């Protein structure tokens, strides 16, 4: 079981870590979060209760180091930070517990949502994606804008997510041009699989990333990318097969956990009726149509 | 953006441009079969590309066979029409190439812009107006052509015959819609005004009589009060 300790609260303030948050008040006596489980990717972000705008956050694997919290009145955030001396790391979160100043990761153990959240998610390739690399952890929040996104403006601070893009040289081969607009096998199989992912896992793993962050942070450009990235899957007739039995429990267990609130801005009719109805794939995804029909029928 | 009433001047200025229209690449005559049902048998069609400075039409045939073993033909037509549009802007260098195609039906964006991934500097656009360029073939020359063809065939013809020696290409491009229009609502009245006359001579070279500007002008008359008419007899008033 792993700690992120925090140094202090001074700011009243919404933190999250995976998909549990909890009210803290300004200067409450409140110094972090344990039992947090080894072995996934977190989140742990925040949103303070002045400025709702900004949601940010910082993505880790506790298995890189030892980090921690601490407030920046130069800066005005909570910033995630590494601390390298293990036995003052120790010592600190040991401390902090007996005094019981620390709040537990709620985990029910038949839950396993998290999980099927993050099955694909791994530090290394975040760190693609959010180019920081004298951190081990990753910074995201609401406002940052995709590489993709920045070409139709700041790029240290780009989502530098894989570029999709149907209507391209990448996606059409010569010669087959109806053919390659209108069945994606050749830029999903060749392109992307075996060309720049390399193998399904890495392209589900970005996939998730991207509807992380969409549902965590708002960011735009990252719902985007999801939604691209699950059309091109579903706008294919060849795919694994699978591939196309894990897309359906990964798109499940996304539907799942949406804020039954938000479904008007984080989904895109288009891509969901052409997945589910249109596409070739619309017979192959019963759970994620069974679980759209019964929770956002009005959608479509 | 959409071309429209608005920005109408636009398509007379320097910028040498097309217009595409596919509504007569695939054609079918619909019968019976022996057995009671109903069957589709394709006749020859065209891209309609224009030039609407010039008038330069490249009428491209589209010969029967190009059909034969595939499905989903209506769909097909339209990438078919782009890869016609896309192989004339091949064959023509680049300041040859024009600046702006504008296609007068809007499920054919796509299929041009994936047609032209090879062109960056032609701009696709679509239009809100209800252009009657499907009356073509109600135009005799060239419904001739297209019905004998026997194989794939580019025609070039100027579709303002010699009418820019006298007037501006807008006045020209008004009087070829109002033809057009026309002959669309009721092609045979629009027909017989233009032959009324037997003195005026369609020359072998030319879709459209010979007029002077005053039978312009009486015939430009005939074929407004024949819209205005058949829009009555339609709707009643
Ligand atoms: C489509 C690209 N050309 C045009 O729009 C019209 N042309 C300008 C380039 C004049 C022209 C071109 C070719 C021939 Cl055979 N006759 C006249």
């Amino acid at each position: 079981m792993n700690t992120v300790p925090f140094t202090s609260a001074p700011i009243e303030v919404t933190i999250g870590i995976d998909q549990y948050s909890f009210n803290v008040k300004e200067n409450q006596p409140f110094h972090g979060i344990k039992d947090i489980p080894i072995g996934h990717v977190h989140v742990i972000h925040f949103q303070h209760a002045d400025n709702s705008s900004m949601r940010y956050g910082y993505w880790f694997d506790c298995r890189m180091g030892n980090f921690y919290i601490q407030y920046d009145p130069k800066d005005g955030l909570y910033k995630m930070m590494e601390e390298r001396d293990g036995a003052k790391f120790e010592n600190i979160v040991h401390n902090f517990k007996e005094r019981q100043m620390m709040v537990s990761y709620p985990k029910i153990d038949e839950d396993d949502t998290w999980y099927n959240l993050t099955e694909f998610v791994q530090m290394d390739k975040i760190r693609k994606i959010v180019r920081k690399d004298e951190n081990q952890f990753s910074y995201v929040d609401s406002s940052m804008t995709t590489v993709q996104e920045n070409e139709l403006s700041d790029p240290a601070h780009s989502l530098n997510y894989t570029v999709i893009n149907f209507k391209s040289r990448e996606a059409i081969r010569p010669g087959h041009e109806m053919e390659d607009f209108l069945d994606k096998s050749y830029y999903l199989n060749t392109v992307m699989l075996q060309g720049i992912f390399k193998n399904s896992s890495n392209y589900f793993g970005e996939l998730q990333f991207a509807f992380l962050n969409a549902m965590f942070f708002g960011n735009y450009g990252s719902s985007l990318q999801w939604h691209a990235m699950i059309e091109l899957i579903c706008s294919s007739a060849t795919v694994p097969k699978h591939m196309l039995d894990k897309l359906d429990e990964i798109l499940y267990y996304q539907i799942k956990t949406l804020p039954e609130q938000y479904s008007d801005i984080l989904l895109n009719e288009r891509v969901w009726n052409i997945c589910l109805y249109s596409s070739f794939q619309k017979n192959s995804l019963h759970n994620t149509e069974k679980i759209m029909e019964n929770k956002y029928p009005e959608l479509l | 953006g959409a071309m429209n009433s608005s920005n109408y001047a636009e398509l007379f200025n320097n910028d040498i441009k097309l217009f595409v229209d596919d509504t007569n690449v695939y054609r079918v005559t619909v019968h019976k079969t022996f057995e009671g049902n109903v069957a589709t048998k394709a006749i020859n069609g065209c891209i309609f590309t224009l030039n609407p400075k010039t008038g330069h039409l490249f009428l491209k045939i589209i010969h029967t066979s190009v059909w034969a073993g595939q499905k989903r033909l209506s769909q097909l037509a339209k990438w078919k029409t782009a890869e016609e549009v896309s192989a004339l802007v091949r064959s023509l260098p680049k300041e040859e190439q024009p600046k702006q195609i504008i296609v007068t039906r809007k499920a054919m964006l796509d299929p041009l812009e994936v047609h032209m991934l090879d062109f960056p500097n032609i701009a696709i656009r679509p239009t809100e107006l209800r252009l009657p360029f499907s009356a073509a073939m109600s135009i005799d020359k060239l419904s001739d052509v297209v019905m004998k063809a026997t194989e794939p065939q580019m025609v070039l013809f100027n579709i303002y015959d010699d009418w820019l020696d006298r007037i501006s290409s807008y006045t020209a491009f008004s009087r070829l819609t109002l033809l057009l229009r026309a002959l669309k609502t009721n092609e045979e009245s629009a027909k017989m005004i233009l032959l009324s006359d037997p003195t005026i001579t369609i020359k072998s070279y030319h879709l459209w009589p010979s007029f002077t500007d005053e039978q312009w002008i009486t015939i430009e008359s005939q074929m407004r009060d024949l819209i205005l008419t058949e829009y009555g007899r339609k709707y009643n008033v």
